[PDB]
């Protein structure tokens, strides 16, 4: 029947992911002893992904059959994805100045400055956690209280342009990147450099164009049509599995690829 | 007056914390080599100091020390990237030179260490070679001269410079990098500022995942 | 010359490590034991003071 | 003739080797097989001192079992409040590489070296206020690799040059000088009356010298490797040693030999540091391996680990009281255990 | 060693006037340095206190507000603004270097003074005599208590022994109880019980003449005790 | 069967 396949390929990707994230945290937890604070980039990333495979995930599995229960949920899954992403920006940032400006990022990358980025990042996870947060409530279903086509269409909107933001700022930051390794270049570590820093933007256009595009569809919608209904189911169940898949591959991508990493 | 004793200690910590942001900002180079290396140029250790565009180089010429090297060469791991000199025309010690770079570059504690390897005084090499693979060594086109040298004087030293080379490529897979270079010369600043913003960023890639 | 001197000390300082006395490992032992029994109590790492004597914590 | 001398040599190290080796009836394990065994010790970070900017090379306790020196290969001494924590003295030393530092017994002045082959003494006690160096000095040969303070005016050296030498600080001369070593000297420990002291070497041997009449006493040769470690039994008449070749040895000044060997088939890495506790019961152990080990001194058997170090411990010691233990290390951080 | 106060002089009362101190011959910075006062024929009396890197200032309630003590460590100085002075104000006012770290000896050492003529619940320290005429070669055993305990938690009491000469500057004797100072003979001795405190000249000299002050450090609005003068 | 957005 309908949902079967859906359980299958969700309930795949919650496994993988977790196990990654899991891995990817559970060598990290060395920094007692064997990791520098730059593992925490990673940390707070495998974090991320985790919660987007721990919350949201497993709740959409069981959604296939209360207020402030939802407005702490609300509220976390907003924060975990936008804390996805600026996670995936600073990263981003940080591996500009590693490769521009080798020396500073050499001096200045120290706990006392990875742990203010990384507060950062989380706090604007929050602040822009908020808005679409207070408009979610009980209505039987977590569903907006406030008014779905005028405040929601916004926020969404909001919410795709700092989707769109980032992904800009890091193709070019890894433009730039890969422009100096090419330099540098005019023996394996530059291209195989460049590539994944191409997959990465890939992967992050992949798996977060669909995240908005759902729910910007769904806040434009002025009247469901059967045809309009289906259309956007099709389009939450592929948008669905996009996503955590893109959540569930970050570890791979970020720390399991890595030499630094695979001498387990 | 415990209070004071507090303050004083506290007073101490700024001034450690003002040290601590030279420290790491500051590069360090272990510069090695024979006596007949003229290294001087560019009671034991003579901690020179320069700097290029605002970076700050700390070089340690370490020096009238036993002729062993295992323990005091311990201490060095810090260190960006040793210099190892070798005045490549004394053609007769210039084995007893490589069986040096030998005994550094697989040294168990270097292993993380790139060396800027100065291949010095150019013009005697050059001039030796006007006025030492006798036999059958021809440059690889891969690399070529500056104007006015005399290929022979190009294949002689490209000979010597790959009999490094080969030492730092057969161990040491990508840990670290043997950076070679040929010198008399005003530019030696900059090739080590060059070097080291390589081995810089190479750490970085390898520390960042990338 | 210096290396015949060399050895001339070496074997000057060899003979003058023979003729030390010593006395049987057994005894030596017997007398590290006895030594490290007797201030046994004092030692505050074989036999952790209780915190109140302890000045650290 | 060379062969001559040589073979006479030999046949002295044959007698050496027989009256030792008749002297060699019983064995330490052999008579502690009926000592009560220590059992575990465990022993918790009671502090952390966070000062130093890079590698903590040597620490020595003052004789007010409180105040603690540490040296790091950054170029600075401090001087540690063991209790509060607090830095008493921030010294910025003229050479970056510091090997080794020493805590004068009256308090009042410090002393360290290391790659600059200079013994630098400092008057801690100053009218002016600050620490001010007081001596320089300069004759060895080599890396400074230990030294020891006998009194305000007389300390010992240890040097790459493979000779030790006593000072006279007041002049800053050698007053006499240590030879018979072969390799690079690594360790020093003064007797407890400081009428006799130890010396670790590459050579793998250890020597026993006299202060005053200036010659080796004895050399012991048991190890597989160079000495990085040795320490004298409180009593003065045994000493442990600690190499690369992974074990600590006892030896004893009265029979003349290796008394007892401290080793585990999981310990692979080079010892860095050795200490007894007070009563001479505890032997410590610092290690390329971060884990210093506590080991039973009768009866080898591994007592207890202290575990809280994240690079190569690469100093240790214990009080003059025993009330505690402290440890530096390569990660910057010294850690004081109780 | 040397500190030099300078200014004062004379004030119309309700006036203004900064005292001038300057150090030498010593690390000017490292030192915590406290004003001292001393009223025509009266007691020593605090002042004042500014710490090493000026991060803490404190002053006795009875000038507090009224005065302003602040320090130049790059010239070596030590200043004392004075906004509004009183009958009361007129005093020698000496400079004082202390160091305070496990061991140090505070107040060890006292500038020559300047001086300036003008047209509850703290501890007290009492000192049981005026004067005591003694021989040479006799011994003594001023005395001294306080209102408080001086044994700290920490087990050191923060008693301190000076003596001043006639026509000089105190001159640190003890720092803290038998803790004998620097530069001075073996014959001093002290030691208390916490709550009473007895120097001990073990055998006296003609050197010895002179006022010994008793001093608190244990909790400071610092506070002297009075003067006790041996004659012969 | 009808489905909620990802907020």
């Amino acid at each position: 029947e309908l949902f079967m396949p859906i359980c299958a390929t969700y309930l795949l990707i919650f496994v993988v992911g977790a196990v990654g994230n899991g891995l990817t945290c559970l060598v990290i937890l060395r920094h007692k002893a064997m990791r520098t604070p730059t593992n925490y980039y990673l940390f707070s990333l495998a974090v991320s992904d985790l919660l987007v495979l721990l919350v949201g995930l497993p709740l959409e599995l069981y959604e296939m059959w209360g207020v402030g229960g939802c407005y702490f949920r609300t509220l976390l899954f907003e924060m975990v994805c936008l804390a996805s992403v600026l996670n995936v920006t600073a990263l981003s940032v940080e591996r500009y100045v590693a490769v521009v400006h080798p020396l500073q990022a050499r001096s200045m990358v120290t706990r006392a400055h990875v742990r203010r980025v990384l507060g950062a990042v989380w706090g604007l996870a929050m602040l822009c956690s908020l808005p679409n947060t207070s408009l979610h409530g009980i209505r039987a279903v977590c569903m907006l209280v406030r008014p779905r086509a005028l405040y929601n269409m916004v926020v969404q909107t909001t919410a795709l342009l700092f989707f769109c933001l980032p992904m800009a700022i890091m193709s070019v930051l890894y433009l730039l990147i890969g422009l100096r390794l090419r330099r540098e270049r005019l023996d394996r570590g530059r291209r195989q450099v460049t590539k994944m820093l191409f997959v990465l933007v890939v992967v992050f256009g992949i798996c977060w164009a669909p995240f908005h595009a759902d729910r910007v569809m769904w806040s434009v919608v002025s009247q469901w049509t059967d045809g309009l209904h289906l259309a956007f189911q099709h389009v939450h169940v592929i948008s669905g599995i996009f996503f955590y898949l893109g959540s569930a591959a970050n570890p791979v991508l970020y720390s399991l690829m890595s030499s630094r990493f695979r001498e387990t | 007056e415990d209070k004071a004793a507090v303050e004083r200690s506290k007073m101490i910590e700024k001034q450690l914390q003002k040290d601590k942001q030279v420290y790491r900002r500051t590069l360090r180079l272990l510069l090695l080599g024979a006596d007949n290396s003229g290294k001087s140029t560019i009671s034991g250790i003579f901690e020179t100091k320069f700097q290029v565009d605002k970076v700050n180089f700390h070089m340690f010429d370490v020096g009238a020390q036993r002729d062993e090297r295992r323990k005091w060469i311990q201490c060095f791991n810090d260190v960006t990237a040793i210099i190892f000199v070798v005045d490549s025309s004394d053609y007769n010690r210039l084995q007893e030179a490589l069986n040096d770079f030998k005994s550094i570059w697989n040294n168990r504690w270097l292993r993380t260490i790139s060396v800027i390897l100065f291949l010095n005084k150019q013009d005697l090499l050059a001039e030796k070679v006007l006025a030492p693979e006798f036999a059958r060594y021809t440059t690889p086109e891969d690399a070529t001269p500056e104007p006015g040298e005399d290929p022979r004087v190009t294949r002689a030293k490209y000979f010597i410079r790959k009999e490094f080379v080969d030492i730092s490529t057969a161990s040491g897979d990508g840990r670290h990098i043997c950076y070679p270079h040929f010198t008399c010369d005003t530019e030696n600043a900059r090739r080590i500022f060059n070097d080291c913003k390589d081995i810089i960023l190479q750490m970085n890639l390898r520390e960042y995942n990338l | 010359t210096a290396s015949i001197a060399q050895a001339r000390k070496l074997v000057e300082q060899l003979k003058m490590e023979a003729n030390i006395d010593r006395i049987k490992v057994s005894k030596a032992a017997a007398d590290l034991m006895a030594y490290c029994e007797a201030h046994a109590k004092e030692d505050p790492l074989l036999t952790p003071v209780p915190a109140s004597e302890n000045p650290f914590r | 003739e060379l062969d001559q001398l040589r073979q006479e040599a030999e046949q002295l190290k044959n007698q050496i080797r027989d009256a030792r080796k008749a002297c060699a009836d019983a064995t330490l394990s052999q008579i502690t097989n009926n000592i009560d065994p220590v059992g575990r010790i465990q022993m918790r970070t009671r502090r952390t001192l966070r000062g130093h900017l890079a590698k903590i090379y040597a620490m020595h306790w003052g004789t007010d079992s409180r105040l603690l020196v540490s040296a790091s290969q950054d170029g600075k001494l401090i001087i540690w409040d063991s209790y509060t924590t607090n830095k008493v003295h921030a010294i910025p030393l003229r050479s970056s590489w510091v090997m080794t530092c020493a805590y004068a017994p009256s308090g009042n002045y410090v002393a360290c070296g290391g790659l600059d082959n200079i013994c630098s003494i400092y008057n801690l006690k100053t009218r002016e206020g600050n620490v001010r160096v007081s001596r320089e000095l300069a004759g060895h040969t080599g890396y400074l690799s230990c030294c020891r303070f006998l009194d305000d005016n007389q300390i010992v050296t240890s040097s790459g040059d493979t000779t030790c030498a006593l000072w006279d600080i007041e002049t800053g001369q050698q007053t006499t000088t240590f030879t018979g070593h072969t390799g690079d000297v690594m360790s020093l420990s003064l007797a407890p009356d400081t009428r006799l002291f130890v010396s670790g070497a590459c050579d793998a041997s250890a020597k026993l010298w006299d202060v005053r009449e200036g010659m080796c006493r004895q050399t012991f040769t048991g190890h597989e490797s160079d000495i990085n470690a040795i320490c004298f039994f409180p009593n003065g008449n045994a000493f442990a040693t600690g190499s690369d070749d992974a074990t600590c040895r006892l030896f004893d000044l009265r029979a003349d030999q290796e008394l007892m060997t401290y080793s585990h088939d999981n310990i692979i890495c080079g010892i860095t540091s050795v200490s007894f506790s007070k009563s001479g019961r505890l032997l410590l152990a610092g290690y390329d391996d971060f884990n210093c080990n506590v080991w039973d001194a009768l009866k080898a058997d591994r007592a207890g680990v202290l575990a809280g170090h994240d690079n190569r411990v690469s100093c240790l010691g214990v009080t003059d009281d025993g009330m505690a233990v402290a440890t530096g290390s390569w990660d910057s951080f010294l850690k004081i255990w109780n | 060693v040397q500190l030099v106060e300078s200014g004062g002089g004379l004030v119309q009362p309700g006036g203004s006037r900064k005292l001038s101190c300057s150090a030498s011959g010593f690390a000017f910075s490292s030192f915590g340095m406290h004003w001292v006062r001393q009223a025509p024929e009266k007691g020593l009396e605090w002042v004042a206190y500014i710490s090493s890197g000026s991060g803490t200032i404190y002053y006795a309630d009875t000038v507090k507000g009224r005065f302003t003590i602040s320090r130049d460590d790059p010239k070596n100085t030590l200043f004392l603004q004075m906004t509004s002075l009183r009958s009361e104000d007129t005093a020698m006012y000496y400079c004082v270097r202390s160091i305070y770290y496990y061991g140090s000896s505070p107040f060890d050492f006292w500038g020559q003074g300047t001086t300036l003529t003008v047209s509850s619940s703290d501890i007290v320290m009492t000192q049981a005599t005026s004067s005591v005429p003694v021989t040479p070669g006799e011994s003594v055993s001023i005395s001294c208590r306080s209102s408080k305990s001086l044994l700290h938690s920490n087990g050191n009491t923060y008693l301190y022994w000076f003596l001043q000469r006639p026509g000089q500057s105190p001159q640190l004797l003890i720092y803290r109880m038998s803790n004998l100072a620097s530069g001075v003979p073996d014959r001093f001795s002290g030691s208390g019980s916490g709550t009473a405190f007895t120097l001990t000249i073990s055998r006296l000299e003609a050197e010895d003449v002179g006022v010994y002050y008793c001093m608190q450090h244990l909790e400071y609005p610092l506070t002297f005790g009075a003067g006790t003068k041996l004659e012969l | 069967f009808l489905f909620r957005p990802r907020n």
